[PDB]
């Protein structure tokens, strides 16, 4: 499930863009329902940053969606699409912290 | 069609385990985490903690975090709860919930030292009113059964329309349960109308035919 | 422990009527991650419970801006404006944002119609029963309104409460109306014994009780 996974320190939410004011005004109006932090397997045990990536955005968001929803959610399909771009650009930004370790 | 299917009714006798089960099926099962309630007769809500799909590891809450075990099988989308030891305070009916949305019809269990008691169903016909107002009300009665819960229905189901199943009530250490059903007069004696009953504790289900 | 105290404990509203339900937490359901996982559910007669609002405010897919949550800190509102059919049963609270999670106590809905008198039968013990030296005497009052109803047992002419047990059922969500069960129960000695059975319902309906009765002698 997790084993081997760590959880990376909080930083702030990439700032995306989609073009459109309000599909762009609705990830502003609902990042707090998203995560701040990923799970990750260490940078090491990965060939390239794309194994990396992949592994720990389906941990993250699957990991932050039935945790959260245990407590009480609703992820439509926006919410799962803003998510995997958002979790994306934290889990690069995570293999840059790693990989900048080692 | 998100529905969660829980495992049939218990009767199991104090010190002796059970292992509640339930089925998934309509969403990811593991994008969702799922949570435990009980509710004791009469009482409310309880919840009993949560299971975490993805990763497996279950959440006890203070009172259960002693007898009671949340398990997997991610491969069916099926979650257990298995009671362990079992005591008279365990007696309720226990429900699974996708995480705060959506629930299985419920699980009763029953723990007690008392045996099973399978219920005598008795046919019910009218004498009183006939054609002052058109309609024929006939009933079922299902009295001094052990435990609950009994099924019941008119016509293998085929008639829901217009029928009446009253709560189980309890006697000295019995339940007795009633129901009725209304139909135009016309339809009876001329259609037939039979009474189907089902105690699972007992391994129990019967029938009556309703006539005159 | 978080405590969740819902009020009212009933609710009976006429359909195009407002309608608000409360439920505070002995302390603040604002969760750690920023959050407050409050939760609004609704559990029809006979069906399980459903949510309609989770998240203090957020409607789920399918529920009619008639339903609005709101509140924060630890006062929470459940608001419908225009209340209507499908909307009686049972409604509670869940708070998710601590360990243990906690529910309200529940909040009975109830949808007011047209008064109606209750629909009285009566039925003599059926034979297979006599066989074993039991006779029950049951009596149906269906589909009545207002719910408050009152009934009493007369065997030839004298009250009887010894041998009786009642149920009721909820408000049914399509007519909207109560039904009631009566059971008079007693040995087959006594049965006999006696003649005429009555069964009397005292219901809003009616300034004089209901009737309806049956001579053992099948006559």
């Amino acid at each position: 499930g997790l084993g081997g996974y760590m959880l990376g320190s909080a930083m702030s939410r990439p700032l995306i863009h989609f073009g459109n004011d309000y599909e762009d005004r609705y990830y502003r109006e609902n990042m707090y329902r998203y995560p701040n932090q990923v799970y990750y397997r260490p940078v090491d045990r990965y060939s390239n940053q794309n194994n990396f990536v992949h592994d720990c955005v389906n941990i993250t968001v699957k990991q932050h969606t039935v945790t959260t929803t245990t407590k009480g959610e609703n992820f439509t399909e926006t919410d799962i699409k803003i998510m995997e771009r958002v979790v994306e650009q934290m889990c690069i930004t995570q293999y840059q912290r790693e990989s900048q370790a080692y | 069609q998100i529905q969660l299917v829980q495992s049939g009714p218990e009767l199991k006798k104090p010190g002796e385990t059970v292992k509640i089960s339930c089925k998934a099926s309509g969403y990811t099962f593991t994008n969702y985490g799922m949570n435990l309630v009980k509710q004791a007769p009469g009482k409310g809500f309880e919840w009993m903690g949560w299971i975490n799909t993805f990763t497996g590891e279950p959440t006890y809450a203070d009172d259960f975090k002693g007898r009671f075990v949340f398990s997997l099988d991610t491969s069916a989308s099926t979650a257990y709860l298995q009671i362990n030891n079992l005591k008279n305070e365990d007696t309720a009916t226990y429900f699974f919930t996708r995480g705060t949305d959506y629930w299985g019809q419920g699980t009763t269990l029953t723990v007690s030292s008392a045996k099973t008691t399978a219920p005598s169903v008795y046919p019910l016909a009218p004498v009183c009113g006939d054609t002052t107002g058109s309609s024929v009300t006939l009933g079922c009665l299902v009295k001094g059964y052990f435990p609950e819960p009994v099924t019941l229905t008119w016509n293998s189901g085929s008639l829901s329309s217009g029928v009446h199943t009253f709560p189980a009530v309890l006697q000295s250490d019995l339940y007795t349960l009633s129901s009725s059903v209304t139909v135009t007069s016309s339809t009876w004696p001329s259609q037939s109308i039979t009474c189907n009953v089902a105690h699972p504790a007992s391994s129990t289900k019967v029938d009556k035919k309703i006539e005159p | 422990d978080v405590v969740m105290s819902q009020t009212p404990l009933t609710l009976s509203v006429t359909i195009g009527q407002p309608a608000s339900i409360s439920c505070k937490s002995s302390q603040s359901l604002l969760d750690s991650d920023g959050k407050t996982y409050l939760n609004w559910l609704l559990q029809r007669p006979g069906q399980s419970p459903k949510r309609l609002i989770y998240l203090v405010s957020r409607l789920d897919s399918g529920v009619p801006d008639r339903f609005t949550g709101s509140g924060s800190g630890t006062d929470f509102t459940l608001k419908i404006s225009r209340v209507e059919a499908e909307d009686l049963g049972i409604y509670f609270c869940w708070q998710g944002s601590h360990f243990p999670q906690t529910f309200g106590g529940g909040t009975k809905l109830e949808i007011k119609r047209a008064d109606a008198a209750p629909t009285v039968s009566i039925f003599p013990p059926s034979s297979e029963q006599l066989t074993s030296g039991g006779a029950s005497v049951v009596c149906f009052l269906n589909n009545f309104y207002p719910k408050d109803i009152n009934v009493k047992w007369k065997i030839d002419g004298s009250e009887r409460q010894n041998g009786v047990l009642n149920s009721w059922t909820d408000q049914d969500s399509k007519d909207s109306t109560y039904s009631m069960s009566s059971t008079l129960t007693l040995t087959k000695d006594e049965y006999e014994r006696h003649n005429s059975y009555t069964c009397e319902a005292t219901h809003k309906t009616s300034t004089s009780p209901i009737v309806k009765s049956f001579n053992r002698n099948e006559c």
